[PDB]
């Protein structure tokens, strides 16, 4: 039920994400830019995630306040999907993190955690 | 008819004494300082009395259990909470207490019920009015609005209108003594 939430900034590297997983963090939320995505150059970030995404849930939400996320909208988004990133859709940041903690509270099957984060449990998400 | 008021603390319950020290009112006293005469047949239950910044995930398990054991006994529950993590709790409770049979309304205030021009009276009056509606589920009442608890975020830090429903319509808004749909 230990979750790390890190804000995406230009040039951020996957270094601290490897550290989190080593530290026993069971889930990670990334606050991306706009409609969501990952840089494919300038850092090891994308490769780091394509790696750890299969091992722990990696969720992407937006730094912006309104309108949420859509990883299909851009190639930067689509790549993050291909790397195994779980979109947060139109969820609030509070909903996204508590939803994750609650799910990790009784499962660790990344692939299952992923179908769950994409399902509207209690009115928190448009699915 | 029957409302339960659970207290968790926060600015709403705050009182600064003559010294660095900080004191907290109980949920019963908050209601009475806020000047709520309406609430009748209303019970009180003080779970915590802290600044919401201190809230841990275990605090949610406590709250969940309490709520789950009172949902059948009451027509409505109100939970007063500090604003810093109010939206964290409301979200989490929405997940834990899957299908609530009654309205459960989280509220708080940016200005302690103690002081003048406190937003406590409005928030509580709003929470109570919605606690007595027919509408089951988890909600936040703030600045005259009712918002789905799992779609609410704190958007302002030094301002009465501190909470908004994000990408989701307001459940109801106050308009005199009448709660209006959206
Ligand atoms: N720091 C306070 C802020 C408030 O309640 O307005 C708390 O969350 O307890």
């Amino acid at each position: 039920m230990a979750v790390l939430v890190i804000k995406l900034i230009p040039g951020l590297s996957g270094d601290i994400f490897r550290a989190a997983v080593e530290l026993g963090y069971r889930g990670i939320v990334i606050e991306g830019y706009g409609a969501g995505g990952i840089p494919y150059r300038g850092s090891d970030l994308l490769q780091t995630i394509e790696e750890l995404s299969k091992e722990i849930p990696i969720v992407m939400t937006t730094q912006a306040m309104y309108d949420g996320v859509d990883l299909t909208r851009y190639k930067v988004g689509r790549l993050a999907l291909r790397a195994g990133v779980i979109p947060a859709g139109d969820m609030t940041k509070e909903a996204t993190v508590t939803k994750l903690m609650w799910i990790l509270g009784h499962t660790n099957n990344v692939e299952e955690i992923k179908v769950l984060m994409r399902k509207n449990l209690v009115g928190e998400l448009r699915d | 008819m029957k409302i339960l008021l659970i207290g968790m603390g926060g600015t709403i319950a705050s009182v600064k004494g003559e010294n660095g020290y900080e004191a907290s009112l109980s949920v019963k006293e908050v209601l009475d300082i806020a000047g709520i005469k309406d609430c009748e047949d209303c019970d009180f239950l003080d779970l915590k009395n802290v600044d919401s910044t201190l809230i841990q995930p275990e605090d949610w398990v406590d709250l969940a259990e309490t709520l789950y054991k009172n949902v059948k006994k009451y027509d409505g529950i109100i939970v007063t909470h500090g604003t810093d993590t109010l939206a964290y709790t409301s979200s989490m409770i929405s997940f834990m207490l899957r299908n609530p049979p009654i309205p459960i309304v989280f509220t708080g205030s940016m200005i302690p019920a103690t002081e003048e021009n406190s937003d406590a009276p409005l928030n509580l009056q709003t929470a109570i009015k919605f606690a007595t509606s027919g509408i089951r589920g988890v909600y936040v009442a703030f600045n005259g609005k009712v918002m789905l608890g799992v779609r609410t975020s704190k958007v302002r830090t030094m301002s009465r209108d501190a909470f908004e429903s994000i990408n989701y319509p307001i459940i109801a808004e106050l308009r005199g003594e009448d709660l209006v749909v959206n």
